[PDB]
RNA sequence: ACGUACGACCAUACCCAGUGGAAAGCACGGCAUCCCGUCCGCUCUGCCCUAGUUAAGCCACUGAGGGCCCGGUUAGUAGUUGGGUCGGUGACGACCAGCGAAUCCCGGGUGUUGUACGU
């Protein structure tokens, strides 16, 4: 029975899709878990769930991670912390051979937050991976910012299990996460999902129209802890 | 209602991943109504997933006995992380 | 015999796993494995047993977490000609047919973007045990035979020998329309009578027999395959649900508001605090 | 090494201390060695020696003495700093781990190891003023090593990384050529390094440049009479490396081994050197108190039905010894008799007195870790048989004479009697009332856990726990009840402890004590009326400061509810 | 009030007797059962329905209806034993152990829904004792 | 509103002790020929919903109940960064920034909700 758990568990050259791991901190407001509680239904099939309050602080000291990474198979974790100087954080960490490769902050504005069940649609069903599109300016920058991380975690949280057929039956939903012009204020960027239903107006191709559903959020992006040179070497590159 | 819609830069779609990366600057109103912030991003988002299917309707399909008409997918080539490396 | 020492550690398990309804390990199992890694949803056909009632919807998944696309009950059985037994092997393989003509009737087989795909399914059995033999197989042969492709073998068919690989279809055919329970009568019928008029209490006032509940289930398969959206009343329909609000509210215990929650604060006070 | 200032200004002046550093600071290695005897004299006196440090001495023997290449020099640096080392606390040994003494230390042994390992000038054929400089250079370092462990628990780590001042401990014990002193003081750095240490234990285990465990080994089974301080340390080792009954390793590593040897040194106890006695003691009750993390590693690596029908059959029947616990039955059968023999001695003599108090400590160690293991329905029946007539002799011979006469010595034998009435569950020997005497000693005696009113409350509340004579019990519930009547004069851990005796006293229905003490004197009326009382006192305790006290006590108030629940629906 | 649903019943009578001393009273447990007995050092075999009101009969016939008031345990079963097993019809001596249940407990040992049973529900030792008085009519002292 | 099936948050839902549950549905229950599985038709599987019983399951309510949760607070404190400046022979202490807990305390709560079919 351990020798399929040992095998999974062993590094293979085909990448199989990565296990989320969503955990909490020792004070969390109720806006940071219907957050966690959104992204989780997202990623429903690939995640683990810890209700144990865990007290560790992902900045600071990450030995806690890499026993949880090592323990659970987990490369990719979501945080969710509250204080008083900042009021809704995820943090997002990525692992690679059970030690921290990437974390970033997402500060999350409470006011503006709308959950999945305020939206009153059918949902998209368990499993089903969607779309993404990725518009603003802020994504396409030359030196390696804050922005281009935040794609190439949000790609990696929803890119669920690849696959290079696809029916048209799905492609139903899309996710449009869209970041503004580097201009005072930091840049805002933004998560909606939303729902396609097509009306053929046009003769040959379909015109999509679109309906709101899931989270409806607001981050403004914090502090990082970037990868070094040597671990992004190594993982960087391809089989 | 066109199905097609023209904007000052080309989209960088990758089609592995089901991707589009969009480089033409969104025009946030800024306005303290958020209905019109939101007919505003949802246009966008319609723009987007529009211009996504039609490049994805353009590459051939094949009907198959699974009665789903299937997409054939490039294979991904935005680069990304790996969980564990390349052994031996 | 004493001294409960504890335990604010306790980690509880899931609503549905204390109530023992749903095991969740299969659950994942069975909606991974539906996936197909092509990104198309499958529906489950779901199958529960209670005494005296077959329930069979046909549920997809969702995030707020299920949607019924159709439901199929053994009541409205009754509607159809059969009356005794809606528990038995021949009942499920009737709301299996049931399900299935219900399932390929409401859905047709007005802008759609798919620019004669027959329909597909996966059996759930939940908590009920696997045996061969079991209802669930009934029902799952009554969905398969009434038109919709479920990927299934005949091992786990009644009838079927199992150190070679023959599945007798005689014995099939025969649970089918019934033929257990016919024999079953006619065996409790000679070599007894007081068991045979304990149990078959409906089958004796109604007047039915082996080759009449043959003829009868044959039938009611026909009109299954007639028509199947009728309807039933049974006992009581008092209809109009505000009727039944008002009836649930006036024999709902009320709880103690805040106003009250106070007043019994203080009747507490002065009967405990202030004796 | 920054070279900061001196600001000598001082109410009485140095008249004495400036010669003394114009001397230690002089470079001829006769004057500093000379010098060095006088500094020792002035750093053993008070109200100087701070003084010395104001001239930063440590620095001048730490950068330029302990560094010179003349060996006398050295020696004079390393005996001045282990007496600065003997005189002050442990602060001192932190501030030379910062100075970074441990990298000095570890080259000085690797040195002196170098010197007297050689076999090329050889060693034996020098003088004994040479020698004698060397193994004094030797006490040094090993005082310095010892104090620097004990200083600290990163100290202690720190000095179990360095292999070479390990592999010169065991050179040193291994060849016993050694003055006496100086082996000692190995064997006393050796037990201070190996508690709870794994690598200490491993290099122990694992040297074959010397094979020391198997020196350790054979002096620890003769009759040497030094042997016994060797002892702890393997007791150590098989504290570190899990050696025990459970999964013995090489030899059948277990402490019953290291047991007769030490009550053979109980042997050479005679009634009217004691550190040989007060180690062995020390010891045995390190053993005794170490069984108890022995027993739970052995458990940490339908059935209700069985032992109904046990139970119910009348099939109870006693089988069987302490085979899988050998220790067990070697402390059982050899060592509880010689402590009870070496207890019971004359009190003519204060050495007699402390000797009597340690082996009530180690007894009351022993006993407390038996009678922690459940004996409730039969389950481990054969340690139970093995411990019962023993644990009778106890009380009889030791538990007796001592009450029939000192707060510490009635804590400790309170705390023992505890113990023995935890295992004996009313079958004690009730000669001459015993349990007045407690009751006189409680009412005499007028963190919260250790009192010695929690203590003379749990040994009544044991000792009429199972059937016994119905007046002791009678007794007992009418103190207890009283005491619990008038709860404002009693600290709550009393409270807590007399509730949870009262629980297990008169707990079923099935017993006469029910029948004629509980229902005939009215005692819940009496628990009635305390229930809100002890609520609200309960309610009256911090939780920041012991919040041990208050869980129990919420433990309390719901088995008092649950508790008074079932006794009115008995009847 | 009381209810005929709540009424007692037993609900097992299971014999239990402690190499080749096993292999002969595994035909003794399987010619009084009825059954094929199991192994554990001892053997036993577990006895239901109609036949084991009447083995524990035999068994208090035995014994004369007179049982021991330790011997009713405080869950609800209640057990002795005989040492020899020539009475009932070399010597072997066996023990009987016989649990008491109500109508409803499935409810504990169901696959689906699974739950506990209630504390009104639960068997108490007073009632058995009173049934154990009321139907063979034996003393218990 | 109430009940079932399938669920989503997964203790505000659990734990202990009391009192009540129209309608229907859940159950408990009845039987051992066939399919099937056991030392034992106890569980699992098959046949009867007739006879019963709300006793338990389930639901509802009550309790200065234990627990748990939400909000305010305890704190930008303790602790930590020995990260920077002054004392201190030291051990370490002040000071300035970054990171940053918890009990206590005060107020309130004891389940919300989606689809389908019913009463």
């Amino acid at each position: 029975r351990s020798k399929r758990a040992l095998e999974k568990r062993a590094p293979k050259i085909v990448e199989n899709p990565k296990t989320c791991l969503f955990l909490r901190g020792t004070t969390c407001s109720q806006i940071t878990q219907d957050a966690m509680n959104d992204l989780y239904a997202m990623r429903q099939v690939h995640a683990k769930r810890f209700h144990k309050k865990n007290a560790i602080h992902p900045f600071e000291d990450a030995t806690s991670l890499c026993f949880f990474s090592e323990k659970n198979d987990c490369s990719l974790m979501v945080f969710g912390s509250s204080n008083k100087k900042r009021p809704h954080t995820l943090t997002f960490v990525r692992m690679f051979d059970y030690k921290v490769l990437d974390m970033l902050e997402f500060y999350l504005d409470p006011d503006t937050y709308r959950s999945i069940s305020q939206f009153k649609t059918s949902k998209i069903p368990i499993g089903m991976r969607p779309m993404m599109v990725f518009a603003g300016t802020a994504f396409e920058s030359p030196v390696p910012n804050a922005f281009t991380m935040a794609k190439s975690m949000l790609i990696d949280f929803f890119r669920g299990e690849p696959s290079d057929k696809i029916d048209v039956e799905g492609l139903r939903f899309v996710v449009v996460v869209t970041a503004d012009e580097p201009t005072s204020q930091k840049p805002i960027l933004r998560l909606r999902v939303y729902g396609i239903r097509t009306k053929r107006s046009g003769t040959r191709l379909p015109r999509v129209e679109v309906e709101e559903h899931g989270p409806r959020m607001d981050f403004r992006l914090g502090r990082m802890r970037e990868p070094d040179p040597a671990m992004l070497k190594e993982a960087m590159k391809k089989a | 209602l066109p199905v097609t819609v023209e904007k000052p830069t080309p989209y960088t779609f990758d089609l592995g991943l089901l991707l589009a990366n969009d480089p033409n600057p969104v025009n946030v109103p800024k306005t303290t109504d958020t209905q019109v912030l939101e007919q505003h991003l949802a246009s966008v988002a319609r723009d987007g997933a529009q211009v996504l299917i039609n490049q994805l309707l353009t590459t051939t399909t094949i009907t198959a006995t699974k009665d789903g008409v299937l997409l054939t997918l490039p294979p991904p080539t935005t680069p990304l992380p790996r969980e564990k490396p390349v052994p031996q | 015999a004493f001294h409960k020492l504890v335990y604010s550690r306790f980690q509880t398990k899931f609503k549905r796993r204390r109530q023992g309804k749903t095991d969740y390990y299969a659950r994942k199992r069975l909606i991974t494995q539906a996936k197909n890694k092509y990104n198309a949803p499958k529906y489950r056909l779901v199958v529960r047993f209670t005494n005296r009632d077959i329930i069979t919807q046909m549920v997809t998944s969702e995030i707020n977490g299920d949607k019924i696309f159709a439901a199929a009950y053994s009541h409205e059985l009754r509607a159809y000609g059969i009356n005794h037994g809606l528990t038995n092997w021949a009942a499920a393989y009737a709301t299996g047919l049931l399900l299935a003509r219900r399932v390929l009737a409401k859905l047709g087989l007005e802008a759609a973007e798919t620019e004669r795909r027959p329909f597909k399914a996966i059996l759930d059995v939940g908590l009920a045990r696997t045996s061969t033999g079991a209802r669930v197989f009934g029902v799952m042969k009554g969905a398969s035979d009434g038109g919709i492709f479920i990927p299934h073998s005949e091992n786990r068919f009644p009838g079927y020998d199992i150190e070679t690989e023959e599945l007798d279809t005689e014995v099939l055919k025969k649970y089918i329309y019934g033929g257990h329970v016919a024999e079953y009568m006619e065996t409790l019928a000679d070599d007894d009578e007081e068991r045979y008029k304990s149990q078959f209490v409906k089958y004796i006032e109604d007047d039915v027999e082996a080759d009449s509940l043959e003829e009868l289930y044959a039938e009611a398969h026909k009109q299954i395959r007639a028509d199947p959206f009728r309807k039933y009343v049974s006992d009581a329909p008092k209809k109009s649900k505000e009727e039944w609000k008002a009836e649930s509210l006036k024999y709902k215990k009320a709880k103690l508001s805040r106003e009250e929650r106070k007043a019994r604060v203080e009747a507490k006070i002065k009967q405990l605090l202030a004796e | 090494v920054k070279p900061p200032t001196d600001p000598e200004l001082a109410k009485l002046r140095e008249d004495k201390i400036l010669p003394v550093l114009k001397d230690l600071k002089s470079p001829d290695a006769k004057s500093r060695t000379t010098a060095a005897g006088a500094i020792a004299n002035i750093v053993q006196d008070a109200k100087c020696r701070k003084l010395l440090l104001r001239e930063q001495v440590v620095h001048i023997v730490l950068t330029e003495t302990l560094t010179d290449n003349n060996i006398d020099s050295r020696a004079a640096g390393w005996e001045i700093l282990k007496v600065l080392a003997q005189e002050e606390e442990a602060d001192f040994c932190v501030h030379l781990y910062r100075l970074d003494v441990l990298t000095a230390i570890e080259h000085a042994a690797k040195a002196v190891l170098e010197t007297l390992t050689t076999s090329e000038p050889p060693f034996s054929k020098l003088l004994k003023a040479q020698q004698r400089l060397v193994w004094d250079i030797t006490g040094s370092l090993l005082v310095l090593i010892g104090l620097l462990a004990l200083a600290r628990d990163e100290i202690h780590e720190a000095v179990a990384t360095k292999q070479t001042i390990l592999r010169l401990l065991f050179r040193l014990i291994s060849a016993d050529i050694a003055p006496q002193d100086i082996y000692e003081e190995a064997i006393s750095c050796l037990t201070t390094l190996s508690e709870d240490n794994l690598k200490v234990g491993q290099a122990i285990t694992d040297d074959q440049e010397t094979h020391v465990y198997d020196v350790l080994l054979k002096l620890a089974t003769g009759t040497d009479p030094r042997a016994v301080m060797a002892c702890g340390v393997l007791h150590n080792v098989f504290t570190s490396l899990q050696w025990m009954d459970h999964s013995p390793g090489k030899d059948g590593a277990c402490d019953a081994i290291l047991i007769p040897t030490l009550t053979r040194a109980l042997e050479h106890v005679v009634p009217g050197y004691a550190n040989i006695t007060l180690l062995a003691l020390v010891t045995l009750a390190s053993i005794g108190t170490d069984f108890q993390e022995t027993l739970v590693k052995g458990n940490q690596g339908s059935e209700m039905q069985a032992d109904m029908e046990r139970v119910v059959g009348a099939d109870g029947t006693d089988d069987g010894d302490l085979e899988d616990l050998p220790t067990l039955r070697e402390l059982i059968q050899t060592a509880v008799p010689q402590l009870i023999r070496l207890s019971n001695l004359p009190i003519d003599s204060d050495e007699s007195l402390t000797i009597q108090s340690h082996a009530l400590s180690a007894l009351n160690n022993i006993s407390w870790t038996i009678s922690c293991l459940e004996f409730a329905n039969g389950e481990n029946a054969n340690i139970h048989n093995a411990w019962y007539p023993t644990a009778k002799k106890i009380w009889r011979k030791t538990i007796l004479p001592i009450l029939e006469a000192d707060l510490k010595l009635a804590t400790q034998v309170t705390s023992l009697a505890w113990a023995v009435a935890r295992v004996l569950h009313g079958e004690t020997p009730t000669d001459g009332n015993p349990h007045r005497k407690f009751i006189s000693l409680y009412h005499s005696s007028k963190d919260p856990f250790q009192g010695l009113g929690v203590k003379c409350i749990g040994v009544v509340g044991s000792l009429a726990h199972d059937p016994a004579p119905i007046e002791v019990n009678r007794e007992v519930g009418v103190f207890l009840v009283t005491l619990l009547r008038q709860s404002n004069n009693v600290p709550p851990a009393e409270i807590v402890e007399a509730l949870n005796q009262l629980f297990d006293i008169y707990g079923d229905e099935e017993l006469a004590c029910d029948k004629e003490v509980f229902w005939k004197d009215g005692f819940l009326k009496h628990l009635e009326e305390f229930l809100p009382k002890m609520r609200t006192l309960t309610k009256g305790i911090d939780k920041r400061t012991q919040p041990e006290l208050r869980t129990r006590a919420d433990e309390a108030l719901l088995n008092l509810g649950r508790f008074v629940q079932y006794k009115k629906k008995h009847a | 009030a009381q209810n005929p649903m709540r009424e007692l019943r037993i609900q097992k009578l299971v014999l239990n007797i402690s190499g080749d001393r096993l292999t002969r009273a595994a035909k003794v447990l399987e010619q009084l059962s009825g059954q094929t007995p199991v192994y554990s050092i001892a053997v036993h075999v577990t006895v239901r329905g109609p036949k084991a009101e009447e083995i524990l009969e035999r068994g208090l016939k035995v014994k004369e209806y007179e049982l021991r008031r330790r011997n009713f345990s405080e869950t609800g079963n209640f057990g002795f034993g005989i040492s020899e097993h020539i009475d009932l019809g070399g010597i072997y001596g066996m023990d009987f152990y016989c649990c008491m249940t109500r109508p409803g407990e499935r409810v504990a040992k169901r696959r689906r829904c699974k739950s506990r049973i209630g504390a009104s529900h639960r068997i108490t030792r007073e009632e058995t004792i009173r049934w154990f008085k009321q139907r063979f009519d034996g003393i218990v002292r």
